[PDB]
């Protein structure tokens, strides 16, 4: 993927998209919870959600 | 070619049954030739050829013009090679058309089939829309009450009251026990994968109906504390949760400090909820303070 064409973007607005599909698929049913323990379950950091979430 | 040892023949036959099945019209010859269909197929056990073939079985079918004799015992090897394949729902249309079976034989050996799988389809109906209306279809039989399970079927029919599994734990012992009815308790445990997942959905299926039940409810019972007096993990809870979001949980109000759950008090539009309430409330107030007190004034006309 070093030498991957300027199809990276899309291949991230790929990856942004299932991102945005868990996103309003996990927090949705959840008025207010834990960040921490929805964030368990996908095992990643807090970071790049906040920022893609705030985004 | 079934003692053969050859099934490499089986999607030839099945193949040509499509043709032949079409071009002319045979009520005789076409019901005594469609066990083919499902006869290599416990061979072959392919999905996509099960989901070609009920779709090509029970497409056109109605009352009579059908005689091989038999024929009930030929209905229960119909979707029950859907049911292997398929989970639960899939006997809804199954188990729901055996009604007439016990009106054609004897109906001794139905206490053991029929009034056996007659609660399985009304168990495993969707909690939406059936539930309401098919419950009133094995209602009004007198067979009924003679099962040792009407009480279960009273307890799954409305207002269930919360209760341990572990007296029911003895109920479904002694239902293995006993083989006066109900008997092949063994037959649907014969497989030991299919049993399990039946009888865990099964605990699954009561446990978010009971649920769904008390969503109704906004005496907030506190999940909290009820996990507390079933002795339950809240990871299997949480797991329920994990039910819930595609059972539609949607609507509900949770907190980040404690676990208490609310399924009401919603932003609560000032046209929208308290209006519709103050609108009935204040309505059938007026209506109902106009009746009663002019009929007492027509009453107390027969005093005089």
């Amino acid at each position: 993927l070093r030498d991957d064409p300027i199809i990276s973007t899309h291949l991230a607005k790929l990856y942004d998209n299932l991102l945005e599909q868990n996103l309003i698929r996990v927090i949705e049913p959840f008025s207010r919870v834990q960040i921490e323990h929805i964030s368990s379950l996908i095992k990643l950091s807090k970071a790049d959600v906040e920022r893609k979430l705030s985004q | 070619k079934e003692q053969n040892g050859d099934v490499k023949e089986a999607a030839s036959i099945l193949q040509e049954l499509q043709v032949e099945t079409y071009g002319s019209m045979e009520k005789k010859e076409r019901v005594e030739f469609i066990l083919e269909q499902m006869r290599l197929c416990l061979a072959v056990k392919d999905y996509i050829r099960t989901q070609i073939i009920s779709k090509k079985i029970n497409t056109k079918f109605f009352q009579e013009e059908n005689t091989e004799k038999l024929k009930l015992k030929y209905y229960n090897l119909m979707i029950q090679l859907d049911q292997h394949e398929g989970s639960y729902l899939s006997i809804c249309k199954h188990y729901r058309a055996i009604y007439d079976t016990p009106c054609i034989q004897a109906e001794s050996e139905k206490w053991q089939q029929a009034l056996k799988s007659v609660v399985l389809y009304v168990i495993l109906a969707p909690f939406d829309n059936e539930q309401s209306d098919l419950v009133h279809r094995i209602s009004g039989d007198k067979k009924l009450e003679e099962i040792p399970k009407y009480k279960d079927l009273l307890k799954l029919f409305t207002t269930m009251e919360l209760m341990r599994w572990s007296t029911l734990v003895e109920d479904y012992g002694m239902e293995l026990r006993k083989g006066s009815l109900e008997s092949p308790a063994t037959d649907v445990f014969g497989s030991t994968e299919e049993g399990e997942k039946r009888w865990k959905d099964l605990k699954n299926r009561v446990v978010e109906h009971n649920i769904r039940i008390m969503a109704k409810y906004y005496t907030r019972i506190t999940m909290k504390r009820m996990a507390q007096l079933l002795d339950l993990s809240v990871d299997e809870s949480e797991a329920f949760l994990s039910n819930l979001v595609v059972n539609k949980t949607i609507f509900a109000k949770v907190d980040r400090l404690a676990g208490i759950i609310n399924f009401q008090r919603p932003k609560d539009p000032n046209n929208l909820l308290n209006d519709w309430s103050q609108k009935l409330n204040s309505l059938m107030s007026l209506v109902n303070k106009t009746t009663h007190l002019i009929a007492k004034e027509e009453m107390i006309h027969n005093l005089q």
